[PDB]
RNA sequence: GCCGUGACGACUGAAAAGUCGGCAUUGGCAAUUUUUGACAGUCUCUAUGGGUAACCUAAGGAGACUGG
């Protein structure tokens, strides 16, 4: 207990994060902690209305994270 | 000071519960236990714009009540002694 | 590998200012400067701003304690 | 540690079926189910909330963000029939 | 005291209610802490549960089977039929 | 622990239990509670007497066509539990005077 | 300043006037008498801004900790 | 109900420490994955429903928006 999440085989991978609120980012995985906080580098907000922005390395409250995808292969 | 103890021994008495869904449930305790996890028989529930269904048992958890409507009778002063 | 914890101690560090994403709530986003925070991720911003993406409205809040709860997200601007 | 959680344990490497808290659905083969709920899988077909399908090689969620998962009739069997 | 309000009703078919509002109606298997249950042949419905409605008992019913459902999202149960044999 | 009970925040519902005080909770349900503490806990769980209910209501387009007009309503109670996390606030106040 | 953490601003606040934010938009004005460990918070002559409009003015209140969105000194 | 703590004991380790059984209670269980809430509220669409037409209705099912 006070496990971390299996997640080191998705570092420095790049990934599609869907978040709560129905909003989703895309980056590449720098770090994580025991609860899913993560750090992404090179991220991008991909608004609803198609149009991307970048937003550079971020932070996401683990709390808020619905599910990842990878964007490469494991 | 743990309130849910309080809970714990009204066993048996007939209660009016309000849900956090709205719905409301009308039934005899059978017991509560230390999540407040609710045990009724005799139950007149009536889901928020239904009317009622009877069931002879019902079970809820604990954190999706909103509070419990208690007999006028219910003598406080002793239940709330240790 | 960067802990998220440690992003935020640079953050603070930097003085860089910061523009956080509420939770649920898509319209209004927060910004400031971290001067300090806690282990429940709640933050001390300075000279904080509510940011309203549909009004393209400012509010000017000055010293200001975020509870962690709220945090969906944080992020950096030039600003 | 819950007996419902040794059951999604030994689901691993079987097809599941996974709903979000936000209703869509996730179809694939369970590769690491965590203590906590969280679920890698591979494979995936997801249907939205719309009814449109997608296709994803490798995906990841968060346990508290399941509202819940089918898995295969082969685990209602055993061993599990003491509790 | 007894912990058996739960094991109580193991075995036996349940009628389960979520916190959407679905009825999930499965076999009670398997339960713990968080009320995290194991439904075997298991179905959701979401119009209704039939009290004997003369137009019908059952309209939106799937078939899901054996289902783990998350505490989190559970509300309340109740009996909904005795055990089956097998 | 009682020392953050009787000075802390919760103090407001410390003092209204020792002098049988009235108090209002805003409620999540969007209603009130207006009444006595007769216990309360850290969670804010409490057991209240002589409760008035408070909230308001709309006939909720009673016409057919999308008009009603709010609705002010109350009702007594007088023995009844509250859940703690339903507290959005509690209020002390020159209300029991 | 050099590391000004939560606990202690909030600390500092304390004898003076607030106002918090509640996550559901209402907002309170009034004397910070105290907070605890888990951030509930006790105002004094507390007034209600709700638009951002005075509402009610409502003297002594306890805010339970999981409403609060964020506090300003003010 | 869950998990600690103190000794006693047993079994390993080079050590640091690790594991197991029973006993005991001076301990706690609202801060991201479950039980002390991010929920609350609003509006539009649909007859497999009724109606003589005109049309009225929205349980169920679908979508949008607010929280300044």
């Amino acid at each position: 207990k006070a496990h971390p999440p299996e997640l080191k085989k998705f570092m420095d991978k790049k990934l599609s994060l869907k978040l709560n609120g129905g909003r989703h980012v895309q980056g590449i995985l720098r770090g994580f902690d025991p609860f899913m906080n993560l750090v992404i580098d090179e991220c991008v907000e991909m608004a609803t209305s198609g149009q991307q922005n970048n937003i550079g390395m971020v932070v996401i409250r683990g709390n808020s994270i619905i599910m990842l995808e990878a964007l490469e292969r494991v | 000071m743990k309130l849910v103890r309080f809970l714990m021994k009204l066993s048996h008495e007939t209660v009016t519960i309000e849900l956090k869904n709205g719905t409301q449930v009308h039934g005899t305790i059978t017991g509560v236990d230390v999540s407040m996890n609710t045990h009724l028989k005799a139950v007149k529930m009536t889901l928020k714009n239904r009317e009622p269904v009877q069931l002879e048992t019902l079970s809820i958890r604990g954190n999706n009540i909103r509070y419990f409507i208690l007999p006028d009778s219910l003598p406080l002063d002793t239940l709330l002694v240790d | 590998m960067v802990q998220p914890i440690n992003l935020i101690f640079r953050y603070l560090q930097n003085r860089s200012r910061i523009q956080v994403w509420l939770y649920e709530q898509v319209n209004m986003r927060i910004e400031g400067c971290i001067i300090g925070f806690d282990e429940y991720m709640n933050l001390v911003l300075d000279d904080a701003e509510e940011i309203h993406s549909k009004t393209k409205s400012r509010k000017q809040l000055g010293r200001i304690m975020l509870k962690g709860d709220n945090i969906t997200l944080l992020q950096s601007v030039s600003n | 540690i819950g007996v419902p959680i040794k059951v999604l344990h030994e689901a691993e490497g079987h097809i599941v079926t996974c709903e979000t808290n936000t209703g869509e659905v996730y179809r694939g083969k369970l590769i690491e189910a965590e203590d906590n709920m969280n679920c890698q899988m591979s494979n995936i077909t997801v249907t939205y909330r719309d009814g449109r399908v997608a296709q994803l090689e490798q995906v990841y969620i968060r346990g508290s963000k399941i509202r819940f998962l089918i898995l295969p009739d082969m685990l209602k069997n055993a061993p599990m029939l003491k509790s | 005291g007894k912990s058996s309000k739960m094991l109580q009703h193991i075995d036996y078919r349940m009628r389960c209610i979520l916190q959407d509002g679905r009825i999930f109606i499965g076999t009670f298997k398997a339960f713990d802490k968080h009320m995290n249950l194991i439904l075997c042949d298991c179905d959701e419905f979401r119009k209704i549960k039939p009290k004997n409605s003369k137009q019908a008992e059952r309209e939106e019913k799937r078939v899901l089977g054996l289902v783990l459902l998350r505490g989190e999202n559970l509300v309340s149960m109740t009996v909904e039929g005795p055990p089956p044999k097998d | 622990e009682e020392e953050e009970f009787n000075t802390g925040p919760l103090s407001v519902l410390t003092q209204s239990v020792k002098n049988n005080t009235q108090v209002l909770i805003n409620c999540r349900n969007n209603k009130k509670l207006l009444g006595r503490v007769k216990a309360f806990d850290r969670h804010c769980n409490m057991v209240l007497e002589n409760v008035k209910e408070m909230w308001t209501e709309v006939p909720k387009s009673g016409k057919g066509k999308k008009k009603s007009k709010p609705v002010n309503k109350d009702r007594y109670i007088s023995k009844m539990f509250l859940r703690g996390d339903s507290v959005i606030v509690v209020l002390r106040n020159p209300l029991i005077a | 300043s050099l590391p000004l953490n939560p606990k202690p601003f909030l600390n500092g606040l304390t004898g003076k006037p607030v106002m918090v934010k509640l996550k559901w938009g209402m907002e309170y004005k009034g004397y910070l008498v105290s907070v605890d460990g888990y951030m509930n918070m006790q105002l004094a002559n507390t007034e209600e801004y709700i638009d951002g409009a005075l509402s009610g003015h409502l003297g002594e209140v306890l805010i339970r900790c999981n409403n609060v969105l964020y506090i300003r000194g003010v």
